[PDB]
């Protein structure tokens, strides 16, 4: 290893807001109520009258895991260019962008409010695709997805695992879904975090305010498909050096096991050469999901 | 012309909103008895961050209150030594007294209570065989300090929260405790004298 | 000094003679409460008949316990130690020496017993018996297993902890940390066997 190495960010969202239009203007935002009783209590549902509520977010993909932001040692920065590349040329990047893609698709970032009537997702893209599943309460993470929607899973798949891999495009999505709602239903919008409870707002440029869910909140979901570890895939992990799994407290690649990260990035050596004599195994597919998400890893 | 008697709480990890609901519990069954009794409701350890570790009673007949402090619920909490219990005696002639008013237009701070509102409001207005147009009031709203109790509903499926407030009490008219010895903001006017005095009793 | 015995109606009337000693230890602690008093032939001549309709009186005794602690309640359920409830029943299974529950008939009708409660009382908003807390010893002897598995069976994420421990800490085998209602699941899915 070295002393100075780092990656910056491939993929990510901007922030999701919550509206809904009427006959007089396309958009009027989902607003909060707030008692001061400071010490407060607040509430935030869908109006009557309002049939449904529309979700939008911004998202760009780029194609920055090629090379190290900043690397320090000349053989360090040989080794990872050379396994990059080894890697891109037999594929790979299509499972990683089949992954993602199937995120998006069925719409886990509502987080906790996919509990609807009814669903649709529409996409648009810099490139001139429209993308459209007409209904996103349907769709696992393993099964064979019905007819239509399998093959729009595949064109999305290919536009990203170029944006993913090849440098100087510019590759933008625009991501609406549209919630068909209940009476008067509730609505779950990202808390403050504090030292009660406060939700999370976004200023208008009119000076209203509206519900949104803040960035990483939406990039937490996408980037949930780590199933690698101990040959049973149950539901994916949201990548983490060490494995981490919040809802049980505990740690799935933790460095006693010699499962991590970290005991990983020292054998690039010898997964070059593995593949130059190519079957890619799990240890080569964590390695670039880690990348992907990239940040600080130093002092070696 | 009053008397009273009071209960402490023994263990340090006591929930005090879960455990007062009882008491009150069995004060309406009680109730339910003999219907022509009247018995209040204090908070002789009250205080703005937290409702306090002990409750009592305070009415105006004496031979009554003994046969209410006889309930085999109390006499079970203390042979175990949960409770600790004082005897029934005169209240003190030289204090103040306060309301105990509780607030049902708390309940419109919370989504379901809207929910319902609005619901029967829709339904209200096939009557008139106008178009339903609800009209909603402004972002801000200013409410006093309470504290929450909790309760088993009577003979049903459902349980809910009681929301007290403390005001200070004025003189007027005559008397009157609600079901659960509390006072009401309009018609059940009653008081109890706030004894946070002389507690060095238990 | 021997079995010997046909049409063995009683859960006491069958087996190898270790079970049959250990039976009598167990009733003997807890129902002959008497200080001794050399009473040896009489002490015991009759736990015979009290075990003639134990597949139907060993659930009395418990659900009465229920309903008396329940009455006696000072804390939501789900902060309440499994023990407070049923006053260490589950430790005494360990009297008999056998591990397995087609030979330990004590710990075959507890957990029968505890399967049903539970099943009876399916989660909701207000917390309820089933919540309980058990300990990691706790979750050894139900689960019919010694406690070292039990640390490995949490490592790979087949069951969750519910309170969360101080940093630079360790928890303890005596502290209660899993809901009841979790380890009863599990057992049934994947802890049975041919005996």
């Amino acid at each position: 290893l070295c002393t100075h190495l780092s990656y910056s960010r491939s993929l990510s969202p901007g922030k999701a807001v919550f509206f809904y239009k009427t006959a007089e203007s396309d958009f009027v935002p989902l607003r909060i109520e707030v008692a001061k009783i400071p010490q407060t209590i607040e509430a935030c549902y869908v109006p009557p009258n309002v049939d449904e509520l529309y979700c939008r977010f911004s998202l760009r993909v780029e194609a920055n895991s090629m090379r190290p932001y900043v690397c320090s040692n000349p053989d360090v920065l040989r080794v990872m260019i050379g396994l990059a590349q080894a890697y891109q040329r037999l594929g790979g990047y299509n499972e990683l962008a089949r992954r993602y893609s199937a995120n998006v698709l069925r719409g886990i970032w509502l987080w906790r409010n996919q509990y609807t009537q009814g669903t649709k997702i529409e996409i648009k893209t810099s490139l001139g695709s429209t993308y459209h599943i007409p209904d996103a309460r349907r769709l696992s993470w393993s099964g064979d997805w019905p007819e239509l929607e399998q093959k729009q899973l595949e064109q999305l798949t290919s536009e990203m695992a170029k944006a993913l891999s090849q440098p100087d495009i510019f590759w933008f999505a625009d991501v609406t879904a549209s919630l068909k709602t209940g009476f008067c239903q509730e609505i779950f919008p990202s808390q403050k975090f504090t030292e009660s409870r406060q939700l999370a707002t976004v200023e208008c440029s009119d000076g209203q305010l509206a519900a949104c869910i803040n960035p990483q909140k939406i990039g937490a979901a996408l980037q949930k498909i780590d199933d690698w570890w101990a040959n049973d895939a149950d539901l994916p992990l949201r990548v983490h050096e060490y494995g981490a799994n919040h809802e049980a407290l505990t740690a799935l690649r933790h460095p006693a096991t010699g499962q991590d990260f970290y005991h990983l990035l020292t054998k690039a050596e010898q997964f070059v050469t593995v593949l130059e004599s190519s079957e890619l195994p799990g240890e080569v597919h964590y390695l670039m999901a880690v990348l992907v998400k990239g940040g600080l890893f130093q002092k070696g | 012309n009053r008397y009273f008697f009071a209960i402490r709480y023994l263990s340090d990890d006591v929930d005090c909103g879960l455990l007062a609901g009882r008491c009150i519990s069995i004060l309406h069954g009680f109730r339910q008895a003999h219907p022509g009794i009247q018995i209040g409701v204090a908070f002789p350890e009250w205080s703005d961050r937290d409702l306090g570790r002990s409750i009592a009673f305070v009415s105006t007949n004496k031979s009554l209150l003994e046969r209410f402090r006889e309930r085999s619920y109390f006499q079970v909490m203390q042979a175990d030594n949960f409770f600790a219990l004082s005897l029934v005696l005169e209240v003190p002639d030289t204090c103040q007294n306060v309301r105990f008013i509780r607030n049902q237009n708390l309940a419109k701070l919370f989504v379901g209570e809207r929910r319902r509102r609005l619901a029967r409001a829709k339904r209200r207005a096939k009557a008139r065989g106008e178009a339903f147009q609800p009209h909603m009031p402004d972002e801000t709203k200013v409410v006093g300090v309470f504290h929450s109790v909790f309760m088993q509903s009577a003979s049903s499926g459902q349980s809910y929260i009681l929301h007290i407030q403390k005001h200070r009490y004025e003189r007027s008219e005559d008397s009157g405790y609600s079901s659960y010895g509390l006072a009401s903001n309009d018609l059940y006017t009653g008081y109890v004298p706030d004894l946070g005095a002389i507690f060095s009793t238990l | 000094y021997g079995c010997s015995f046909e049409s063995s109606n009683p859960l006491l009337a069958i087996g190898s003679l270790s079970a049959r000693f250990g039976a009598l230890y167990w009733y003997q602690q807890r129902y002959l409460s008497d200080h001794e008093a050399v009473r040896d032939d009489r002490a015991l001549t009759k736990a015979i008949g009290h075990f003639t309709a134990w597949p139907d009186a060993f659930w009395r005794e418990l659900q009465q316990m229920v309903d008396d602690a329940l009455v006696r309640q000072t804390k939501p359920l789900n902060h309440t130690d499994f023990v407070d409830v049923f006053g260490s029943v589950v430790a005494d299974c360990r009297q008999i020496p056998m591990r397995n529950t087609g030979q330990n008939f004590i710990l075959k009708n507890l957990i029968g017993f505890l399967t049903d409660l539970v099943a009876r009382h399916p989660q909701c908003r207000v917390a309820n018996v089933g919540d309980l807390l058990l300990s990691a010893v706790d979750a050894a002897t139900l689960l019919s297993t010694s406690v070292e598995q039990v640390r490995r069976l949490h490592h790979e994420g087949f069951l969750p902890l519910s309170i969360r421990p101080a940093s630079r800490n360790t928890v303890s085998p005596h502290r209660a940390v899993f809901h009841l209602r979790h380890v009863v699941e599990l057992r049934q899915a994947r802890m049975q066997s041919h005996h």
